[PDB]
RNA sequence: CUUGAGUCUCGUAGAGGGGGGUAGAAUUCCAGGUGUAGCGGUGAAAUGCGUAGAGAUCUGGAGGAAUACCGGUGGCGAAGGCGGCCCCCUGGACGAAGACUGACGCUCAGGUGCGAAAGCGUGGGGAGCAAACAGGAUUAGAUACCCUGGUAGUCCACGCCGUAAACGAUGUCGACUUGGAGGUUGUGCCCUUGAGGCGUGGCUUCCGGAGCUAACGCGUUAAGUCGACCGCCUGGGGAGUACGGCCGCAAGGUUAAAACUCAAAUGAAUUGACGGGGGCCCGCACAAGCGGUGGAGCAUGUGGUUUAAUUCGAUGCAACGCGA
């Protein structure tokens, strides 16, 4: 997640890291794992998705 | 709550005509003695006119002016933790509060009589020299010191 | 002192603190400053404003080592995370570059459990 | 005899299995550089690590474990279960044209083999995480949850243990019975100009008809309609326990009672109530304000105590200047 931006200009074009990296996952691997959790807990999202 | 009352419609000064005067008379007003607050609104609003020189009401906004708070902290109960989050008041309750807090603490000046006292501190007040300014101090001083909740 | 004018400018986003540290595009720190240090502690010291202060606070040390330019690295979640650089160009830095180098394991270790209630 | 089952040819997809390599991201540890008063942690904290220079930051090195993204309503396997890439050894499944054997089939007590995790033995390995254990905090207490550490173990080879909500809580094989939408993989055909359109097999999601069902629901992948064989149930507690056998290094597994005792135990659905469950609303409920109480003297009621008697009744909000 590169950010050069040539030219002054005052923006940080930060979502780039909020299109990948960052939270989500690392937000995801900060406290414990899951191990089981994820085939359900997570696979129950498409019991969602379906609507 | 789905109350949606307002600004009950205050009677003007009567020895001026000035609504914000008026309040004023009414915050310092007691027991429903409407003229006994004026007897001393008056009388201490004259003998600080005469040292400003200037016109009540001019003396009068300049002490205001000092004890004029633009922001405070409002409790908030969110998240089984009771922040304290400032925000900038709005404009008549600026008026409002520092008329509160310059005879809040004028009352308990421990002069002679009630007049002499809200004479004093309308001064010190000009020039954040009283209780009054002071106040303002320490209630903005709370915020920004809370700013990160802000 | 050296007079760099150029390096650049490390921010430890950590979910309780924020520390920023600027050295030349070597690595050898020039000067850094820390959130918690900055005074308040705690609850506060882990808020957005406090990244801020801090940040400010170690321009104060840096500058002068004569530095103009300087790029942005930044790893970690929390507050300050962006902050902490507004207030840096802010101070008057001609900032570049800024890039995130938020350590991300392609899977390796496993993190630990904590936090249960 | 050929339609069941199998064989051959040619392809197709696959985290299927065994062995050996290897790459990159990160953590930790060691050494050195820069730099200086904090860092770490929480709800706060504290233990802890820091001037013997941490943390941050950069360079060099060591080592173990796991493979972001792709990745899914996904795929493969008998089940357990199996994810980086590469090589070698290997098993199954599917389609297609066809060619061949000619009922060689289905099921299966006993038996044999495979079996998550934890556990056990020998010898290795040990970064991170973490039973035990030790501190710190919390609390009335806190042999916990939270924080700082941390051994077994988690990893490996070989052997043992055979259990799990080993679950679809639904045995295997076969034939039938309206539909709809979708995923995945093979294939015939058609200006595929381009994707595409007409189909036709395998595996797999969600909805649902008939019918089945106590209901919830299942519904061509049935819990519908039928056939072949098998395993199992016969009230709750006692109890998957005791005894005995067999097995096991052990932990324990497996087989499996009775005495006694109860009139229930139980499934689903229903209404309501409650939730330190969710959504949307009202009220001086809160918030915004003004004035009070709680301190003082006294009035008064109550409890208490006392009294020969201190007459009886009212006692969360809805009793206590209340019946009076
Ligand atoms: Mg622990
Ligand atoms: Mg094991
Ligand atoms: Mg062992
Ligand atoms: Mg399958
Ligand atoms: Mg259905
Ligand atoms: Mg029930
Ligand atoms: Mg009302
Ligand atoms: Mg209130
Ligand atoms: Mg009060």
């Amino acid at each position: 997640i590169k950010v050069r931006e040539n030219e002054p200009f005052d923006v940080a074009l930060r979502r780039f890291k909020r299109s990948c990296e960052k939270a989500g996952v690392l937000a995801e691997v900060r406290r414990r794992e899951f191990y089981e959790k994820p085939t359900t807990e997570r696979k129950r999202a498409k019991a969602s998705a379906v609507k | 709550r789905r109350r949606v009352i307002g600004q009950r419609k205050i009677l003007p000064d009567p020895k001026f005509g000035s609504e914000l005067l008026a309040k004023f008379v009414n915050i310092l007003m007691v027991d429903g003695k409407k003229s006994t607050a004026e007897s001393i609104v008056y009388s201490a609003l004259e003998t600080l006119a005469q040292r400003s020189g200037k016109s009540e009401l001019e003396a009068f906004e300049v002490a205001l002016e000092n004890v004029r708070p633009t922001v405070e902290v409002k409790s908030r109960r969110v998240g089984g933790s009771t922040y304290q989050v400032p925000v900038e008041v709005r404009p008549v309750r600026r008026n409002a509060l520092a008329m509160r807090w310059i005879v809040e603490a004028a009352r308990k000046r421990g002069d002679k009589s009630m007049a002499l006292r809200l004479a004093n501190e309308l001064s010190d007040a000009a020039e954040n020299k009283g209780t009054a300014v002071k106040k303002r101090e320490d209630v903005h001083r709370m915020a920004e010191a809370n700013k990160a909740f802000a | 002192r050296k007079q760099v004018s150029d390096g650049v400018a490390h921010i430890h986003a950590s979910f309780n603190n924020t520390i920023v540290t600027i050295t030349d595009r070597q690595g050898n720190a020039l000067g850094w400053a820390t959130a918690g240090g900055s005074g308040f502690r705690g609850s506060r010291k882990s808020t957005p404003f406090a990244a801020q202060v801090a940040a400010e606070r170690c321009a104060d040390a840096v500058k002068e080592y004569g530095i103009k330019n300087l790029e942005v690295m930044v790893k970690g979640p929390g507050p300050g995370r962006e902050s902490t650089i507004r207030a840096l160009n802010a101070a008057g830095f001609r900032i570049t570059n800024i890039t995130d180098v938020t350590p991300i394991p392609h899977n390796g270790c496993r993190p630990p459990k904590k936090r249960r209630v």
